[PDB]
């Protein structure tokens, strides 16, 4: 019975936190036991419901995530599968697990802090990227101060991680569009101040990844107000024009896919127009020789037309 | 920790894998002072939607077996990605063939450990995609571990169903070619052009172990080399085969081949 399995795993975890081993053996065997309940010979419809209800009442979910470092390798992988499975569990038009995590918010903050610990950082991302698929859970993190810790995680110089914390960073700003647009609308000044540092980063991956996301964010129909405020600032145009030049090919290529938004803007401002005319000629020539192959040039013509007019 | 140039903790020394793998060095961790194998891959356009690189990395972080080369972590400064992994100073199985031929006692022992490595990968629903003697390495204690790069080609060890377009049964075929490679020193149709081989594999009959070798050996190769992937045994069934179950020599017995090479090169 699941009720016995939960209690067996709950008591063994309290041992870890020489004479260990026995607990590690019990923990490993009980984590597998839970997995076979959720997956199977096909998982039983009541076995998963007896298990999930015992996970809520015992608070084992918050326990496993907290003491995740103490678990063995295969165990950490099993915890993720057990966690993600009950997280998707639905009862009609409701999702009981999500409603539970809303009551236990530290479970989200514990997963987020997991990026600072390499031993579990990869696992803490697989579970985190599942939670933010649900809007109530993605909202807690988005308006939290721990969300700004992502700007530190994306340049953590640990490649296997870092990117994983960036995939979560994109999924928070793109999945729930009405939720993200509301956040960017209010936290515009602070977010883009932090985001500007990613575009001046000494990291080829980080710079081009942020440059790609920046293109998607502005172009999205929900972040229209954010876009119009971005393509009106003089510096934002100066930065894109600078990235169009030296260094990488893919970077100056993606700089083009954000620079065109400034030009396509039918509601230009005087400070944005004084820049396009003081550097009037050079753009027309640079675009004609802008590189240079198999995609594109139809846009490189309409832009010239705009700067010419 | 966190935001630090890879050279601050890992230093480079020589250059193993004679240009074979994508620029791999021998190095030590300045803190633990223990030896590791560092692979550096350029990123600055070279490539740059080579981003799926995480595939090789994410899978490597999911691989935990004493029969597979362990992944310690990857670091990057801007360009140049450092991939640190386990160090095996016993060389590859191909390097143990350079001194001379191998007796069936050693060959049966090696294939027993390769199957264990394949048993783990297939159970994790992962495919090695490139099984050969070059990718089979040994430590100094004689522990046989498979490679790492490519887990999820190289003609001669290919399966016919792969060339026509890579289910895990293809690794069994590549193992069958390797079985011949361990007994001949080279795969079947080795002196042919690799492109011609790609055209002959799906059309012709599967290769066969010919010569003065035992029948359980010749039956083992026959079992793996089956043009119908459905008839090819698993990595668990072959661990119970006649050729494998006979010789029960431990992995430490493979230290003789390690020593034979370190004297050959003199
Ligand atoms: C005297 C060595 N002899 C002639 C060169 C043959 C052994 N070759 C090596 O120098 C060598 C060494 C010391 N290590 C390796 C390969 C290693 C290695 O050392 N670690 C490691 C991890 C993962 C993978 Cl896929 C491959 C490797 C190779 C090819």
């Amino acid at each position: 019975s699941p009720a016995d399995i939960v209690k067996n795993l709950k008591e063994s975890m309290a041992v870890l936190e020489k004479k260990a081993e026995k607990a590690t053996e019990e923990v490993s065997k009980n984590l597998v036991a839970m997995k076979e309940i959720l997956y199977g010979k096909e998982p039983q419809t009541e076995a998963v419901a007896q298990l999930a209800q015992e996970l809520y009442n015992s608070g084992l979910l918050s326990t496993l995530v907290a003491d995740l470092q103490l678990i063995d390798f295969e165990g950490k992988k099993d915890v993720a599968q057990i966690f993600n499975n009950i997280l998707r569990r639905q009862i009609g038009t409701r999702t009981p697990t999500v409603e539970y995590i809303c009551t236990q918010q530290n479970i989200l903050f514990m997963l987020l802090k997991g990026y600072e610990s390499p031993e579990i950082a990869l696992n803490c991302g697989i579970m985190l990227r599942e939670c933010i698929r649900h809007e109530p859970l993605a909202k807690i993190i988005l308006w939290s101060e721990q969300f700004y810790d992502f700007f530190r995680y994306v340049e953590m110089s640990t490649f296997d991680i870092a990117s994983d914390a960036f995939a979560t960073f994109k999924d928070l700003l793109t999945r729930h569009k009405l939720l993200s647009a509301e956040f960017l609308e209010q936290h515009y000044d602070r977010f883009f101040s932090e985001y500007e540092k990613l575009l001046h980063s000494e990291n080829y991956v980080t710079k081009r990844q942020s440059l790609k996301l920046l293109g998607e964010l502005l172009l999205d129909r929900h972040n229209f107000t954010i876009m119009t405020k971005y393509i009106s600032k003089p510096e934002n145009l100066k930065l894109m024009m600078n990235l169009l030049r030296d260094k990488s090919r893919n970077i100056q290529f993606e700089a083009f896919h954000v620079f065109k938004v400034f030009v396509a803007n039918p509601n230009k401002t005087q400070p944005i127009l004084d820049i396009l005319l003081k550097n009037q000629a050079k753009l027309i020539e640079f675009l004609s020789k802008f590189q240079n192959d198999r995609t594109f040039n139809d846009e490189k013509t309409y832009l010239v037309k705009q700067i010419r007019d | 920790h966190s935001r630090v140039d890879p050279e601050e903790l890992f230093t480079k020394l020589d250059r193993i894998g004679k240009g074979s793998f994508g620029e791999v060095y021998k190095g030590i961790d300045n803190h633990t002072k223990e030896v590791v194998a560092i692979k550096i891959i350029d990123l600055e356009e070279a490539e740059d939607e080579i981003e799926d690189i995480q595939q090789e990395i994410t899978v490597l972080s999911q691989c935990d077996s004493p029969y597979i080369t362990r992944y310690f972590g990857s670091y990057l400064k801007s360009t140049k990605l450092w991939i640190i992994m386990e160090y095996l100073g016993g060389g590859s199985a191909l390097d143990l063939l350079k001194p001379g031929p191998l007796e069936e006692t050693y060959i049966a022992t090696i294939l027993r450990e390769i199957l264990k490595g394949l048993d783990y990968l297939h159970s994790e629903r992962k495919i090695h995609r490139d099984i050969k003697a070059a990718n089979v390495l040994l430590s100094e204690q004689g522990d046989v571990k498979l490679a790492a790069f490519g887990v999820a080609g190289t003609p001669f060890w290919m399966a016919p169903e792969v060339i026509k377009q890579y289910d895990f049964k293809a690794d069994i075929w590549s193992l069958g070619i390797t079985a011949i490679e361990l007994a001949k020193g080279e795969p079947p149709n080795s002196d042919l052009h690799p492109m011609r081989v790609l055209f002959l594999i799906p059309k012709n009959s599967p290769p066969t172990l010919e010569g003065q070798h035992s029948k359980p050996f010749k039956e083992f190769v026959e079992a793996c080399l089956n043009k119908d992937p459905r008839f090819r045994p698993t990595a668990k069934e072959l661990l119970k085969h006649k050729f494998i179950t006979r010789y029960t020599k431990k992995t430490s017995f493979l230290t003789e081949l390690i020593d034979r090479y370190k004297r050959w090169k003199s």
